[PDB]
């Protein structure tokens, strides 16, 4: 259900990465397949080419934490007035407490070691639980 | 405002609007004194929960670009650790 | 703009935010509210600065930058026919990192 739509109706776009992330632009294509495009580091911009009715969502590069466009999950181009681009401002969310500490924790420790933690076997599967594109896009539709 | 006191395992007292600590529906449970003492959770702890209730009252539903909340490594597995009690 | 603060004494600290132009007074009106003494009772410090009521929080140095809410600003505060000797008990230390974190 989440897909692309092949309109062929040019949109220009700025990607405004305004997040501390290095940020991965992610185009759902006409299969609803992710596609993962050129990164952009903090506090970058850069004026792109899509066309309307195309999906899009953004994730940090490295950890694929899902960050929010235009305060929401999902980007669609629409029709460009004046000649005016559409702004795509990628932002942080708020994360919850835990999940910005399961953040960190997995940034400092390997994968392998999450079982030495001495912390709840419940938090150990939590911290197993990464991010990942493809489960938000099935929350996405059921929603 | 309203105001609630949350107090450390090593007696340092923390008030806070009601509205924020509510973030924490462990809390609101809790509170229903107007005192919740935390046996389990330290001063350098706690103090760190007070700012995440601020920051999420600030910056929830708000256009501004949000900043980071920043987590020292040598607090992270004790905050993780709080967070996951006070479901937050 | 407004700023936020933590309000420390002794083993006590107060999560509140003000406006940059409000004043030292309105603050001093702030902490009265909560903890139930009045301003004249009261005496707010930045570091081991005393602060005028007249002036405004921003020229005290309190400002978006420095009263972040997720990196809250500190003010010291002390009460009294003598003032206190300002004191804020530090927090608790953190424990050494776990191996598997370094
Ligand atoms: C610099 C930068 N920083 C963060 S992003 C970014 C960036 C960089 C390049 C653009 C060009 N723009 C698109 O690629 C827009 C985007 C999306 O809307 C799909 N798309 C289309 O162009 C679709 N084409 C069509 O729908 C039609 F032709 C109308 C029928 C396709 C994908 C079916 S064919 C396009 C061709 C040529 C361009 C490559 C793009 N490669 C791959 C990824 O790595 C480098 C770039 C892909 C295959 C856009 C953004």
């Amino acid at each position: 259900v989440l897909r692309s739509v092949n309109s062929r109706e040019p949109s220009q776009v700025i990607f405004c990465n305004r997040s501390p992330r290095v940020v991965l632009p992610v185009w759902l294509n006409f299969d609803g397949e992710p596609q993962p495009y050129p990164t952009l580091p903090p506090g970058t911009g850069r004026r792109i080419h899509s066309y309307r009715g195309h999906l899009w969502l953004f994730r940090d590069a490295g950890t694929h934490d899902g960050l929010l466009v235009n305060q929401t999950e999902l980007f669609v181009p629409s029709l460009n007035v004046d000649g005016q681009p559409i702004f795509a401002n990628i932002t942080l969310p708020v994360y919850t407490l835990k999940e910005r500490c399961l953040q960190v924790v997995r940034s400092l420790v390997k994968p392998e070691n999450y079982r030495r933690l001495d912390i709840v076997r419940s938090l150990y599967e939590d911290l197993e639980d990464h991010p990942n594109v493809q489960k938000d896009l099935e929350r996405l539709t059921q929603e | 405002m309203m105001y609630v006191k949350l107090i450390s395992s090593d007696g340092h007292e923390f008030i806070v609007k009601r509205e924020h600590a509510l973030t924490s529906g462990t809390i609101k449970a809790m509170l229903s004194t107007n005192e919740v003492n935390f046996r389990e959770i330290p001063s350098h702890v706690l103090s760190k929960v007070c700012m995440y209730f601020t920051y999420k009252v600030r910056y929830t539903n708000s256009s501004t670009e949000i900043p980071e909340f920043p987590i020292a490594p040598e607090i992270a597995l004790e905050l993780l650790m709080a967070a996951n009690f006070l479901d937050c | 703009m407004d700023v936020f603060l933590m309000i420390r004494r002794h083993k006590t600290t107060i999560f509140t935010d003000a406006k940059e132009s409000s004043t030292v007074f309105e603050l001093k009106r702030i902490v009265e509210g909560i903890l139930k003494r009045p301003p004249d009772e009261q005496r707010l410090y930045k570091d081991d600065q005393l602060l005028d009521d007249g002036k405004t929080l921003g020229e005290c140095g309190f400002t978006s930058q420095t009263a972040r809410p997720q990196a809250p600003a500190t003010v010291g505060l002390a009460f009294r026919d003598t003032f206190e000797a300002l004191c804020i008990e530090p927090f608790s230390s953190p424990p050494e990192l776990p191996d598997v974190m370094k």
